RNA sequence: UAA
């Protein structure tokens, strides 16, 4: 039985011919015969990355029991994306078909945070009772951790070799841990009030932390002592992420409403200071293209940024991405899928936009005209285009 | 040799030794199997040590069905499964 | 621990203009291919003939004009890398380029971009001679000029220029302005197909006039808007000025906006033009269905010619450029500020002369006659060779011609090594002169002018006459009336001479005089072809036509060396003195003796002969004329000197001041009187095609070769250009490299008409030719692959050679579809026809047991999306141009034709990714391995629809040719078929069994005797296959994403263990084993122009027992590479019982280059001379390797101790004067003298494995 | 003398195991 | 509130004597090989 | 013989 599959190994096959034969990527037309030539993500750069944009609604996905999502995240390579759920259990779903079913149970208390290793070759996972456990890729528990933190993990981010990591909780505690044995290094003291967030540089030996205390610093590593505070969210900061790639722009959400993206080179230099009439919830950096992040909302509303184009409001703004709270995003390795899990117990698959389409920025999550399972037909299509409906509806 | 086909296949490579430890693995692939080596008896059963030339077949592959979860890439028993971890179509489970 | 090298020079030219940088006599022509500088002098009928080359150690990204006040030069403005700026400037005293200035841009590019810099920074100049600016994206380098030599360079945001600028699409200079002022194409919001529908008219332009304040320590630029356009279509891209405003090009639109900043007009292209959306001005629809749909167009604008009383003649044409070769002229027939009647036109080419070429890249205009109506174009090409055009009348009757080429290999999309000469062992009843020889078969072309390049390691002559046993030591062949008489031979062994009457089928004359009984050291014809003359060892003999001897001249001791002109004869004896006799005119039989300056007998003559130039004419009296070459006696002394004299040369010795050392330079200087004896030959005579340049060459007692050219200026000095790596190492000084010249001795012997091209035959084990193309320097080639003993004219156009074994041989140059330029000869071979037009050629195998060649043909077929059943996707339009498709299928070639004896042809979609002849292992008990052809074909389809693919398994077969014609009894038999769900990106075979990669998955397949195909291994791979090659049981798989990964397949239990995996993660485009001895190394090309090195060292620590493969060193190439193949390497002194291998790549360029791995003690002293060369000599454009090859993302990574060295670097050692070269040697090592000659050689000659097969 | 070249001797960085060593008063807020 | 062992090979199952398969109690116990196999890869050599 |  055919169904929907967004798989970019033709689009790469096209793209290395275009490149062994010297060829210049031509200009895609507003035609579906075009679509050919829309090169994978990793290709796209400078004014190109506009293609990027993660804009069409190519799938729901849930699973068997709806429970809570606090964490998403995909595998290393892009195959698959593992979803946490409010149980403690792993779900995994194929990139290509976006199916499965399968289990995994892997905590025993809500899985908080995932992170893959920059190798591919780990996964941690915290979880409610501050338990981390080390997983291999192939999902197999070779750690245990137990009383790594006394209250829920809330993040962790590995360093660039692999060697160590830094995790958070709601205790107002940063541990960096050594990855070889497990053992908890320096304890990084600060931080009144819980710590929310907490990320590693992607190259420099640097923690990012964000805390209730109104606060994002900077660590050393190395010494545990706290060389820097940003003294500009009112609230809560919630998230606070480096630039996966280069990492020279730092950027952190706030319950005060305000995303702020610092340049790291610059004395800590505010870039982009945006401010939303709804709470922002979770951000997520493109993983190929710099300058371009999505933020998430509470009343769904993905809102898509780019430094290079508008510093004062987003680029694209899909208003009903989700019908609840969004509570964490995930952008494919690859670039070519986007991942968005709301309270709504609902997994969205999001691509990239089509040289010609009826329903673009028309779907129901661009209209809030959400009748009945207006999705069904988006998630049973073959093709990708479909022709023009009311809203975009389905039986 | 040949220019269009130049001999690869037996070339005296210093890290043959680790690869007969680690993967009991060699340069040459189809190395008959050794007499003294027995999966059920573990290493310590060939006189040559885990440099022996032959080959040491893991009891891994002595299964008679291809593991589920492997074909998967989601095996957690690894080496240590009862199934098989080895691309056989006629001993897959149908 | 590898070396670089270039095996091939880059082809595609990227840049031309047109200027007087060397010269102002005339208009010269500067061509830039990828890092060659070649300045050519285009002659009326459109021949390039070159003037001078220089090679620069970077990617030349562009080049720029600007004139230099008090000289009629202009100063060359050259871009290399990412933002870099060198000024140069041609030193008419020392005939080289010195750089005027350097410019880094790239440090505050860094600085004031948020996100990474674009690859290749984009160079403007002001048509003032009076600003330049370089913009990478959005950040602008303002180079300004004073009217020392340049103010200091300011470096700004777009946004600080305009408020609103915030993406930029194009900037560029606009024309009549009494300030420096640019236009800015940008986008505040990106748009693109699939944006259309929610943001119209994104594009905005804006004319900005700068007004530069350039102070002592910065200098300061403010911008007043001159105009502002707010609402313009979203596929503009290029700004191509005019006199009255700008033309936009885009790809849907062509808009017209005057320096004013009014939208007069626009030309709708094609139907996907924003029809009614924009509804401002004027709107010319066309149906017409242009498509720019490159980032850039290539354009060429040529001002409105002056009229006889100064006015305009209202011919300022404009030509546009597509991708497919169609040329559009755009006419702007505007009376003043407005314009009426615009609108583009297609050129009708009825011969279609530019079927063959695509992708221009520049256009310049060489010859102007102050008229438009005429025009002689140069155009660059990225595929077809660059051509230069007449256009005769243009008008809205036409006619265009071709007038000369430029030969490019196109892009080198595919590599191998066959069998093109020596199929056949014996040719015309004698053994191939170059048998069991290999050479390179490349891939050439992007669409119907796609070839087959085959890159020959030697020189193949053609064979029309072949003689046994006709010589012993030396022959001679004598011409009464060009008639090919008296081919005399002689027999040093046994002192034995004979005749061989050459009239009728070489039978023995058996008359005359002629002395038999000696050995005859020289004899030619004498007296305006009305005597012979012969010199035996120790006489000297004068003859008439008919043999009847007059003159007899008895030597004390033996004769060495003897010349022959036309009234003059010169010999040499044992002792070294010298005798010149001169032929009496009136009635002959005198030769007269020849007074001699008392000062040569004093010294010591290694060589001599006569000669005939003009280089010595402004130092002999009453001579200040260019013509009327003067007769030289030129003779060669013991330490080096080259010294000549006239017959009235009263006294006065003249001689080439600075050659014992072997200068850049050398000079004519009178002579003022260590035997330490190197050149053993010289001789200057005249080189090339048909523009025809005189040439020293030099024959060193080492067996190497050295070349000056004589300025056609200035004919008193002689040069050398050691930047340009041009000129092959053959030898080696200080006795390094013996067995090139121990078995027969090297003899230069010149030939003014082997085929139309005046050449320099050297005898020897390895004979070498020295050919020069009219649009190239002088190259040495490998001549054949027998040793030559004793070369001679032969009739008109040809050569008589005769090899170690006595066999004689004919040969004439081919000269049909070969250039003999480049490194290498360069054999063009046309698989499509006039009646079966195959496209672009891709995926070249030979298949050694059938000897015959199989590549596959990939046509561009309109593609048609359909989802999953057979339905068409929602948003088709028929009534549209479509994107292009694919369809492929395998040619199977006969070398011995070089024609298609079997076509098979795939599916609607298929692009064959990968062929390869394997060898695979049909029985594992047997072990027998059959050699059958594996080719991968992926269905090339859109994103959204499921992936597929097949693999083919192909045996060749001999099948009863049909009857009618030969060569045609193979067939091409399917062993196995099947298709499987993702695409088969590659094909690799390890260990006797094949494996092909699906979608994110590799699979390992075993074929038995039955043809019965099954599947035996699996692994996963993170993204997308790129390449993959296998060493043994070992296996490399590259990653679009990440890098690639080490792989060790087991059998029987079958297994693919995960050995290692690249830490660094790049997008890679090749791989290769890099094994150097012990050790194992990866070469992995990367698409930011990148190779990488990368190890397998379980032992090391940090390594997870070998899981991360180290980075050993990050190599920046300047051009993207298409293939990698594993080549025998050659081994000239050491040879161990380990084989060892070399990986040879194609580039995008047209240019192929080779790693070669060295040993430890080789690279300390590759390397220490590498970085002396840098250090102490002066680069040319004043680019550092060092910067051009690690300042790459992958520097701090890699050892800085242990980079790849790079050859052309190296090659500079070679080239230094005899004691420079000791002092940069004796920096590390003893003798590293002696041992770096011989690894240079070594490295040289590491290709030549290919002269020795099966 | 030296003749004119574009320089290049890049700063090699630490790199130890928790990343590069940098310095720590480029953060400050200020 | 009590959760069920779903992807656990049963394998790393000790009879805690949490989370339940079948009636009895069990509990996750760590793949102890596959964790001193990598610290034994870690060291140099083999 | 399975999760
Ligand atoms: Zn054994
Ligand atoms: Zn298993």
């Amino acid at each position: 039985t055919q169904r929907r599959s967004v798989d970019v190994s033709s689009p790469y096959i096209n793209l290395y011919y275009n490149r062994r034969h010297g060829l210049p990527n031509l200009v895609v037309e507003p035609e579906t015969s075009y679509t050919i030539d829309i090169m994978p993500p990793n290709a796209y750069r400078g004014r190109d990355r506009v293609i990027n944009l993660p804009s069409k609604f190519t799938h729901l996905s849930s699973n068997k029991v709806k429970h809570v999502i606090p964490a998403i995240q995909w595998t290393p390579e892009g195959r698959r994306l593992v979803v946490a759920t409010y149980s403690g259990e792993f779900s995994l779903w194929n990139a290509s078909s976006f199916t499965f079913e399968t289990l995994m149970q892997a905590h025993d208390s809500a899985v908080t945070t995932m992170k893959y290793s920059h190798d591919s070759d780990w996964m941690i996972s915290g979880d409610a009772d501050g338990m981390i456990k080390i997983w291999q890729p192939n999902f197999s528990m070779v750690k245990e951790i137990d009383a790594a933190h006394t209250e829920s993990i809330r993040d962790m981010a590995f360093s660039s070799n692999d060697s160590k990591f830094v995790t958070c909780s709601d205790d107002n505690i940063l541990k960096i841990w050594n990855f070889s044995n497990g053992k908890q290094e320096r304890v990084l003291s600060g931080h009144h009030w819980d710590v929310k967030s907490c990320d590693w540089h992607p190259e420099m030996g640097l923690i990012a932390s964000a805390s209730k205390d109104n606060l994002v610093k900077l660590w050393d590593p190395r010494s545990g002592n706290c060389i820097s505070s940003i003294l500009k969210f009112k609230h809560t900061v919630l998230k606070t992420r480096f630039q996966p790639t280069k990492g020279n722009l730092l950027m952190a959400i706030s319950k005060d409403k305000s995303c702020r993206v610092f340049d790291i080179r610059y004395s800590m230099k505010e870039l982009m200071c945006v401010r939303d009439e709804t709470d922002y919830m979770t951000l997520e950096w493109h993983p190929i293209n710099e300058s371009m992040f999505t933020l998430a909302c509470y009343d769904g509303s993905l809102k898509h940024f780019d430094l290079l184009q508008n510093l004062n409001e987003p680029i694209l703004t899909i208003p009903y991405a989700h019908d609840k709270c969004i509570t964490s995003l995930s952008y494919n390795p690859v670039g070519h899928i986007f991942a968005t899990a709301a309270k709504d117990r609902t997994i969205r698959f999001w691509t990239r936009a089509r040289p010609i389409d009826p329903n673009a920025y028309d779907d129901p999550t661009y209209n809030n005209k959400k009748i009945n399972g207006w999705f069904f037909g988006i998630n049973n299509d073959i093709n990708a285009v479909r022709e023009k409906s009311e809203f975009g509806a389905a039986p | 040799m040949s220019l269009i086909h130049p001999d690869t296949a037996k070339y005296p490579f210093k890290f043959e030794p680790f690869l007969r430890q680690e993967y009991s693995f060699s340069l040459d692939p189809d190395r008959p199997i050794c007499e003294f080596y027995n999966s059920r008896e573990g290493p310590k059963s060939c006189p040559r040590g885990p440099l022996c030339p032959k080959k040491h077949v893991l009891p891994i592959f002595q299964n008679k069905i291809v593991c589920r979860h492997w074909l998967r890439g989601l095996c957690k028993k690894n080496d240590q499964c009862e199934y098989l971890h080895e691309y056989n179509l006629r001993k897959m489970p149908e | 621990m590898n070396v670089y090298d270039d095996v091939l020079d880059a082809t595609v030219v990227s840049h031309s203009l047109a200027t007087h940088f060397t010269t102002s006599d005339y208009e010269e022509l500067l061509v830039v291919r990828t890092n060659i500088l070649s300045v050519y002098r285009p002659t009326r009928d459109g021949k390039l003939y070159l003037t001078d080359e220089f090679k620069f150690h970077g990617l030349i990204t562009d080049i720029g004009l600007i004139p230099q006040k008090d000289s009629p030069l202009s100063c060359l403005l050259l871009c290399t890398g990412v933002a870099k700026i060198s000024i140069l400037k041609f030193n008419t005293l020392t005939n080289s380029i010195d750089t005027l200035s350097l410019h880094y841009y790239e440090g505050k590019f860094k600085g004031k971009s948020l996100v990474e810099l674009a690859k290749i920074s984009t160079l403007r100049m002001d048509p003032g001679s009076s600003c330049a600016l370089l913009f990478n994206n959005d950040i602008i380098a303002f180079l300004p000029f004073h009217v020392k030599f340049t103010a200091p360079s300011v470096v700004l945001v777009a946004s600080e220029l305009y408020e609103g600028a915030k993406n930029i699409i194009d900037i560029q200079f606009l024309k009549n302005f009494t300030k420096p002022t640019i236009a800015l194409l940008y986008q505040p919001k990106l748009v693109w197909a699939g944006n259309t529908t929610i943001s119209k008219l994104p594009t905005q332009y804006v004319i900005l006039t700068l007004n530069i304040q350039p102070a002592e320590s910065a200098t300061k630029i403010e911008s007043t808007t001159i105009a502002f356009v707010k609402e313009l279509p979203w596929d503009l891209h290029t700004i191509v000025p005019v006199s009255n405003g700008a033309i936009i090009v885009g790809t849907n639109e062509l808009a017209f906006l005057d320096n004013t900043g009014v939208l007069q007009s626009t030309v709708l292209l094609n139907s996907f033009a924003d029809k009614e959306l924009q509804k401002t001005k004027i709107i010319n629809n066309s149906s017409l269905e242009i498509m720019f749909r490159e980032k850039n167009t290539t354009s060429i604008w040529i001002p409105s010619s002056k009229s006889k009383n100064g006015g305009s003649n209202n011919d300022e044409t404009l030509l546009l450029m597509d991708l497919k070769s169609n040329i559009y002229y755009i006419q702007m027939e505007a009376e003043g500020r407005l314009l009426i009647k615009f609108d583009i036109f297609k050129l009708p080419i009825v011969n279609d002369l530019l079927k063959e070429n695509s992708n221009p890249k520049c256009i310049t205009r060489l010859n102007a006659t102050n008229s438009n109506k005429n025009m002689d174009l140069f155009i660059g090409f990225g595929s077809g060779n660059a051509l230069v055009l007449r256009l005769n009348n243009l008008k809205s009757p036409f006619d265009i011609e071709l007038l000369s080429s430029l030969r490019n290999v196109g892009p080198i999309t595919s590599l191998t090594v066959g069998k093109v000469s020596s199929i056949d062992d014996v040719v015309k009843g004698l053994p191939n002169p170059n048998k069991n020889e290999y050479s390179l078969v490349a891939t050439s072309g992007n669409g119907s002018g796609s070839h087959l390049t085959v890159i020959q390691t030697s020189v193949q002559p053609e064979i029309e006459l072949a003689l046994k046993f006709i010589s012993i030591t030396q022959i001679w062949n004598l011409k009464i009336k060009g008639r090919d008489r008296y081919l005399i031979t002689t027999d040093s062994t046994k002192s034995r001479s004979d005749i061989y009457e050459s009239d009728n089928n070489f039978k023995l004359h058996k008359g005359g005089r002629l002395r038999r009984d000696a050995t005859t050291v020289y004899i030619s014809m004498f007296g305006e072809e009305k005597r012979i003359i012969q010199v035996t060892t120790n006489h000297l003999y004068l003859y008439d036509t008919h043999f009847r001897r007059l003159t007899t001249i008895k030597f004390d001791y033996e004769v060495i060396h003897v010349s022959v002109m036309d009234p003059y004869i010169l010999v040499t004896v044992s002792r070294g003195d010298i005798k010149i006799f001169e032929l009496e005119e009136k009635n002959k039989r005198k030769l007269l003796k020849v007074d001699l300056p008392e000062i040569l007998n004093e010294m010591v003559i290694t060589s001599g002969l006569i000669l005939k130039s003009n280089m010595c004419n402004e130092f002999l009296i009453g001579l200040s004329k260019s013509q009327e070459e003067q007769l030289l006696f030129t003779f060669v002394t013991a330490d080096n000197q080259i010294i000549f004299f006239t017959k009235d040369h009263n006294d006065r010795i003249f001689q080439l001041n600075g050659v014992d050392q072997l200068n850049e330079s050398l000079y004519i200087s009178t002579y003022q009187l260590v035997p330490d004896p190197s050149i053993k030959q010289v001789m200057i005579n005249k080189l090339g095609h048909d523009n025809k340049e005189e040439y020293l060459t030099i024959l060193t007692f080492g067996g190497e070769i050295y070349q000056y050219r004589k300025l056609p200026q200035r004919r008193s000095r002689f040069y050398r250009n050691v930047t340009r790596n041009d000129l092959a190492i053959t030898g080696a000084p200080d006795n390094a490299y013996a067995k090139g010249v121990s078995s027969i001795e090297r003899i230069m012997h010149y030939f003014p008409d082997y085929n139309g091209y005046s050449v320099i035959f050297v005898t020897g084990s390895v004979p070498y030719i020295l050919i020069k193309e009219d649009d190239s320097t002088p190259k040495i080639f490998k001549f054949g692959n027998i040793p030559l003993v004793s070369v001679t004219p032969w009739s008109e156009r040809s050569v008589m050679c005769v090899d170690d074994i006595k066999n004689a041989r004919v040969y004439t140059l081919t000269t049909d579809n070969m250039y003999y330029g480049n490194k290498l000869p360069l054999k063009q071979i046309k698989i499509s026809n006039v009646l079966d037009d195959y496209k672009t050629l891709q995926k070249l195998v030979y298949h050694e047991r059938a000897q015959l060649f199989l590549v596959s043909y990939c046509k561009r077929v309109p593609y048609e999306a359909l989802g999953e059943d057979g339905e068409k996707v929602i948003g088709y339009d028929e009534n549209v141009p479509h994107a292009e498709g694919f369809q492929s299928g395998i040619l199977l070639i006969n070398p011995k034709s070089w024609k298609v004896i079997d076509k098979i042809d795939f599916p609607k979609n298929s692009v064959v990714n990968e062929m390869r002849s394997s060898m695979i292992q049909i029985n594992s008990k047997t072990k027998r391995k059959r050699e059958y052809i594996i080719a991968g074909v992926a269905n090339a389809t859109t994103e959204d629809t499921p992936p597929t693919g097949a693999f083919h398994i192909y045996d060749v077969i001999e099948v009863v040719p049909e009857p009618g014609k030969p060569d045609t009894n193979y067939k091409l038999k399917e062993i196995f078929q099947e298709e499987v769900s993702g695409t088969v990106s590659t094909v690799c075979e390890v260990s006797g069994r094949f494996m092909i990669s699906q979608s994110q998955k590799v699979l390992v397949r075993d074929i038995q005797e039955d043809n019965s195909v099954i599947p035996v291994a699996f692994l996963d791979i993170p993204v997308f296959v790129t390449d993959s090659k296998s060493f043994g049981n070992l296996l490399i798989i590259g990653d679009a994403m990440q890098g690639f990964q080490f792989i060790g397949f087991d059998a029987e239990p079958y297994r693919m263990i995960s050995l290692g995996r690249s830490m660094s993660k790049f997008q890679t485009m090749s791989l290769e084993f890099l094994v150097n001895g012990g050790d194992m190394y990866f070469a992995a090309t990367d698409a930011d122009r990148n190779v990488h090195v990368l190890k397998y060292a379980p032992d090391e620590p940090n390594s997870l027992s070998g899981q991360r493969l180290v980075h050993c060193s990050s190599f920046t190439l300047h051009s993207t590479n298409s293939c990698m193949m594993l080549l025998p390497r050659n081994e000239e002194f050491g040879s161990p019982q380990v084989p060892s291998f070399q990986n040879v790549g194609g580039q995008v360029d047209g240019s192929v280059f080779k790693i070669v791995p060295l040993s430890e003690e080789k690279y300390r002293r590759l390397y220490v001379i590498q970085q002396q060369i840098i250090d102490r000599e002066l680069q040319l454009g004043g680019l550092n390797p060092r910067m051009e090859r690690l300042a790459n993302d992958f520097y701090q990574m890699g050892h800085s101790m242990r980079p790849m060295l790079d050859f052309n670097v190296i090659r500079r050692f070679c080239g230094l004067a005899i004691d420079r070269r000791k002092s940069i040697a004796q920096k590390a090592g003893r003798h590293a003298h002696f041992e770096a000659w011989r690894d240079i050689i070594n490295i040289e000659f590491s290709m030549r494995s290919l002269c020795q097969g099966k | 003398s030296k003749h004119k070249m574009f320089p290049f001797n890049p700063a090699k960085i630490k790199k130890d195991d928790y990343g590069t060593v940098v310095d720590f008063t480029m953060f400050l807020p200020d | 509130r009590i959760r069920r062992t779903t992807g656990i090979p049963k394998k790393f199952l000790k009879s805690i004597e949490m989370i339940t398969d079948e009636g009895k109690f069990v509990v996750q116990v760590e793949d102890k090989q596959s964790w001193e196999d990598y610290q034994r890869k870690r060291e140099n050599r083999q």
